[PDB]
RNA sequence: GACUGGAGUGCAGAAGAGGAGAGUGGAAUUCCACGUGUAGCGGUGAAAUGCGUAGAUAUGUGGAGGAACACCAGUGGCGAAGGCGACUCUCUGGUCUGUAACUGACGCUGAGGCGCGAAAGCGUGGGGAGCAAACAGGAUUAGAUACCCUGGUAGUCCACGCCGUAAACGAUGAGUGCUAAGUGUUAGGGGGUUUCCGCCCCUUAGUGCUGCAGCUAACGCAUUAAGCACUCCGCCUGGGGAG
């Protein structure tokens, strides 16, 4: 994932205009990451060592949106559309 | 009729010599069996020398002066069949090897006893 | 992404044919999404070994510039298909 | 003490025929760090550079 | 509610046989044709079976076919493990180093589930050069349903899908911290000196050797603990029957 498209996408829902370091960013960078994997699985279906890392984008995700749910469900529940989850 | 190229094939088991011209015409050749052996003593020093003299002593009915020698084989025969060559009465220009290496090709066979 | 690309092309060639041959591959590189920033010769210098009865070739460069790479495909294998390319090679710097 | 540690020239490249080929046998072959001088790193690169040549039939097999 | 040493993102760099796909190279085994070419070759502890005057063995030239990729290559790299070594490109994963920018405990384990998972093997269709279970012949032997020789089918290779086992082993569960050293080696960073080079020291993550305490039935482990402690899981409770 190039490092032009990773600035918009964390600039482009960045809390505030120094911040690169929330879980609405890191979402938003695993979702990016992670279609892009599907499409790559889809492709290469057996790549299971690119399907491990996959998983670990995924976990990490999951971990940061019920963090998230937890803190502040506003957040959540904004997120989730914003981003086509669930 | 000047100079030929000696290919010598020694191995654990017998030793052929073959005499051919630099395009690669057979002359002559000869081995120790051709030369009257039967068992083991086949692939000797002594069978080897032996052979290589009958190869060259041959090999002069169209006549030569010089030799490109080139080995091929783990057989122990090659240093006598080299020095026959030598002292037969022909100058052995240079010595070359034909170890036929694969790097890593084809697999050999299982070892013995297993 | 920069592209380095190296090639030979054979000893019977006249030097029309060859320019010939070295701007067609060039138009195909260049009609892609790339843009030769450069194009190169050593000279009609000596093998390392024959691949033919020829011995001698080309040697010929290519430095350029590109995303989406259908330029290397196709200078690939058009260049494999033609008679007058035995050899060529590409690489990511 | 290696060639390209202590000129600092970092970067190899397959086309340099002439420095290359200091570095391969009369056979051929490759030689190892213990040999060359070289270190692990640089050795790899000259690994990777002289196979490009080679199959580029800039340097040869035998 | 607040904070940052955990955890993660960002930023600047570095290595790598990490994985999938497509293509590509030459050695080298075999085979086909053609010259030269004459009676042996092969193999063994001895042989014999076998190939060979319908012409080999070898030698050169050219062509076909597939399998694996010397040197580099190293108690070296990477990977969760299995495992991964010829080259190029595409698509991808993870690791480390430095910063203190950003969030602010977001974490550790993980029953039950889900997937991966050497080699052998199974289904369908190709390919099949070599090696080769089975098998045939020859020896051996008291006998030899074997070692040994000559041949040789399944297979080995590919696509797809099953199988889900292993001396699958570091026979050593994942995580955190603490507790002497010496020395190689890999990937980094910092500083002193010096014309760079080069030497030196400090530090991070690995990988190996030898060793203090301590533990251990001992062998031995020893900052890559089998030490000192905490969390979590799995498993054991005499041998066999019996996996
Ligand atoms: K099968
Ligand atoms: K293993
Ligand atoms: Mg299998």
């Amino acid at each position: 994932l190039t490092q032009e498209r990773k600035n918009e996408i964390i600039a482009e829902y960045r809390v505030h205009d120094t911040d690169t370091g929330s879980p609405e960013v890191q979402i938003a960078v695993l979702t990016a990451e992670i279609n892009s994997l599907n499409e790559h699985v889809r492709v290469h279906k057996k790549d299971h060592h690119s399907y491990r890392g996959l998983m670990k984008m995924v976990g990490h995700r999951r971990n940061l949106l019920t963090y998230l749910r937890k803190k502040d469900v506003q957040r959540y529940r904004e997120l989730i559309k914003r981003l086509g989850l669930r | 009729i000047e100079s030929g190229i000696a290919h010598i094939r020694s191995t654990f088991n017998n030793t052929i010599v073959m005499i051919t011209d630099t395009h690669g015409n057979a002359l002559a050749w000869s081995s120790a069996g051709s030369l009257g052996f039967k068992g083991s003593r086949k692939s000797t020093p002594f069978a080897a020398q032996m052979a290589a003299e009958s190869a060259a002593k041959s090999a002069q009915e169209h006549g030569l002066k010089t030799l490109e020698v080139t080995v091929k084989g783990p057989g122990s025969g090659r240093e006598a069949a080299i020095r026959a060559l030598q002292a037969a009465g022909l100058e052995v220009t240079a010595i070359k090897d034909v170890t036929p290496v694969p790097h890593n090709g084809c697999r050999p066979p299982k070892r013995r006893r297993v | 992404r920069k592209y380095e690309i190296m090639y030979i092309i054979r000893p019977n060639i006249e030097e029309d044919e060859k320019k010939a041959v070295v701007e067609r591959f060039d138009g195909i590189l260049t009609e892609n999404g790339a843009e030769i920033i450069e194009s190169k010769e050593w000279g009609k210098r000596r093998l390392a070994y024959e691949i033919n009865d020829y011995r001698d070739g080309f040697y010929h460069i290519v430095k350029l510039n590109a995303d989406k790479a259908d330029s290397i495909n196709e200078f690939d294998r058009l260049a494999k298909i033609s008679d007058d390319i035995i050899r060529h090679m590409v690489i990511k710097e | 003490v290696c060639y390209f540690t202590s000129n600092g020239i970092t970067h190899i490249d397959y086309k340099d025929v002439e420095l290359l080929k200091k570095f391969v046998s009369e056979r051929g072959k490759i030689l190892p760090r213990r040999v060359t001088g070289t270190s692990a790193k640089y050795q790899r690169k000259l690994t990777v550079a002289i196979k490009r040549s080679r199959q580029m039939a800039l340097l040869p097999f035998v």
